[PDB]
């Protein structure tokens, strides 16, 4: 199942809204998760199910679902948020990950 | 096919065999205790009512407090209920035993479904539901046959046999099945209300009414047939068992052969309408039967009419929902239980008013189902012609 | 809190074989599935393998299907992944993760918990 994440790269300042889009060529229901990976560290889960909220993540990281589109939103960009995000599909046995979005400060 | 799965299916087969044991014995209890139709209507529907009431709480207990223990407790209660039905000799005792048996059924079935969902892989969420319906229907058919074949020796042999089978199933469950002892340190707070908030209820109305009509007709037919033939043609319980078992076997063997071939020529909705029309035509003929072999073969030609409907509704549920196999299975099971309640109660209540009144009720219900299918024909035509 | 310890990796001649291990600690193994993923140097992630202990089902990615193998020993709660053929593309940092696989009973039906990798063990590195 092909999965495309946009933009490939994005530059934003402190406190600016950041929006990331992820789209699948086939229906995947709402099993899309969002991960954050630090430089040289194991990826840590951010949002488990579509529009859900994991334990320990600040509420400023939000998810939304609209048909094929899966959107991740960040209201404020703290400098600690500089990392690489990923959208993951797990609707079926096969699992696919997004290209990634390294955010510039 | 490991022993775990075989035991899990046996636990369902015995329990759904326990529903049909009462029916072939009614050629006795109607005259021994001086009971009327309403008494049987309550007595048979008690099992289904208790199972429907206790299924939610039984599933909750199985989830929170383990699955093997709940199944074992349910088997123990089923054996106790069967034995207390056998030993007792009053309407109250039999009523209470039916209630307890329904409780055991409604507390075991969720446990077995959960254990199968645990054992079975993730991609088999559809085939397991097919096995559920297959085993449930096989038990529902082979109930009365075994019950009558054991009732020939004595009034209490079938229930002793059921209790012994329950004890054996409990022994097998203790010795064979196993579930993990550990639990997740920290789960999720979702509590799963999202599915209920993302459902189009209008698209689910037709399959619900179709399966409710099928269940009502199939459950009421046995109760009506037993009393009608014990009065008009005064069958022995052996004859009732022969009729029910032969009809079920013929329906099963024709369903496992002709259903797919019919589907390649007919859509599910139109085929369901035609099957309901065939069933109501045969039930109209049922009234005019005045001899032995005609009313004997009436059941043989009736059971195929509903064995051509049940898989069609199952496939309709599988297709119209999508990836939600669990929700479709839950709705199908709940409405099957509601039909197994609403059938015998009415088929017994209307028997006192007249001998043929429940036949008219079944005919009217089949007509309502077929006209509902015909109404949905316009909706499906509007959907079809508005996109191509 | 729990954490999976990962061992293995090193210099490998192309076309060789290797065994990577992921040992569990403090969490349920029967009610969870172990998944191995990879990260190329300076590139994105892609899920490699998957095993479920309770169901026994195993699956592999279409990019690498049937070449490597996976296994899970429940006696001491460990997961093993075996490489039988290697190439220059396979060099990467491998991570071991867990997703819970257990049903919960809503009234009149069971439902499955969603797919989400909770804990990630520190990844090892494989070269050549």
């Amino acid at each position: 199942i092909q999965m495309t994440q946009s933009p490939s790269s994005l530059s934003a300042s402190v406190g600016d809204r950041v929006t990331i889009t992820c789209r699948a060529s086939q229906s995947v229901s709402s099993a899309v998760a969002w991960y954050q990976q630090k430089p040289g560290k194991a990826p840590k889960l951010l949002i488990y199910s579509a529009s859900s909220l994991y334990s320990g993540v600040p509420s400023r990281f939000s998810g939304s679902r609209s048909g094929t589109d899966f959107t991740l939103t960040i209201s404020s960009l703290q400098p600690e948020d500089f990392a690489t995000y990923y959208c993951q599909q797990s609707s079926s046995s096969l699992i696919t990950f997004g290209q990634g979005t390294k955010v510039e400060i | 096919m490991n022993k775990q799965i075989f035991v899990l299916y046996f636990n369902i087969f015995l329990i759904f065999l326990g529903i049909g044991l009462v029916i072939p014995v009614l050629p006795v209890y109607l005259k021994d205790l001086g009971l009327t139709g309403s008494d049987l209507g309550l007595l048979v529907a008690a099992f289904a009512l208790s199972q429907m009431i206790i299924s939610p709480f039984g599933g909750t207990l199985a989830d929170k407090l383990g699955k093997k223990l709940i199944i074992c407790i349910g088997l123990i209660l089923f054996s106790v209920s069967e034995f207390m039905f056998a030993v007792g000799h009053n309407f109250s005792v039999l009523m209470l035993s039916r209630v307890i048996g329904g409780m055991s059924a409604g507390m075991v079935m969720p446990g077995v479904t959960g254990l199968i969902a645990d054992i079975s892989p993730s991609h088999q969420k559809a085939k397991n539901f097919g096995y559920m319906s297959a085993i449930i229907n096989s038990g529902f058919i082979l109930g009365p046959g075994i019950g009558g074949f054991m009732a020939e020796v004595s009034h209490r042999m079938p229930f002793y046999f059921a209790g012994a089978l329950g004890i054996l199933a409990f022994i097998m469950s203790i010795v064979l099945i196993h579930d993990p002892k550990k639990s997740t340190t920290s789960g999720f707070q979702k509590l799963e209300p999202q599915l209920l908030t993302k459902i189009n209820w209008k698209v689910f109305i037709t399959p619900v009414i179709l399966t409710l009509v099928l269940s009502f007709g199939l459950s009421a037919f046995q109760t009506l047939y037993s009393l009608y033939t014990a009065d008009k043609v005064n069958y022995s319980p052996k004859d009732i068992s022969i009729a029910i078992t032969g009809g079920g076997i013929f329906g099963a063997l024709f369903q496992i052969y002709f259903f797919d071939k019919f589907m390649k020529y007919f859509s599910e909705l139109t085929f369901i309408a035609w099957s309901l029309l065939y069933s109501v035509v045969v039930l109209i003929l049922l009234v005019f039967a005045n001899d032995y072999w005609s009313i004997m073969l009436i059941s043989f030609v009736v059971f195929i009419g509903f064995n051509m409907i049940r898989p069609a509704i199952t496939n309709y549920f599988s297709n119209i929902a999508g990836e939600r196999q669990g929700f479709a299975g839950g709705l199908n099971s709940t409405f099957t239980s509601m039909g197994n309640f609403i059938g015998p109660l009415i088929a017994g209540a209307l028997f006192d008013v007249h001998i043929e009144a429940p036949i008219y009720m079944a005919i009217g219900v089949s007509l309502a189902g077929v006209v509902i299918v015909l109404i949905e024909k316009q909706h499906r035509a509007k959907l079809k012609e508005q996109n191509m | 809190e729990v954490q999976l310890v990962e061992s293995g990796g090193g210099l490998v001649q192309p076309g060789g074989s290797l065994r990577l291990s992921c040992a569990a600690s403090g969490f349920t193994f029967s009610s969870s599935s172990i998944h191995w993923v990879r990260q190329a140097p300076g590139k994105g992630l892609e899920w490699v393998a998957s095993i479920s202990s309770s169901s026994g089902s195993t699956s592999y990615a279409d990019s690498v299907k049937g070449r490597f193998t996976i296994s899970a020993d429940t006696s001491k709660n460990t997961a093993y992944l075996q490489m039988n053929s290697l190439r220059a593309e396979d060099t990467a940092v491998y991570y071991c993760a867990r997703m819970s696989v257990e049903n919960h009973w809503y009234y009149f039906y069971w439902y499955m918990s969603p797919y989400a990798m909770d804990y990630w063990g520190q990844g090892t590195l494989v070269t050549v």
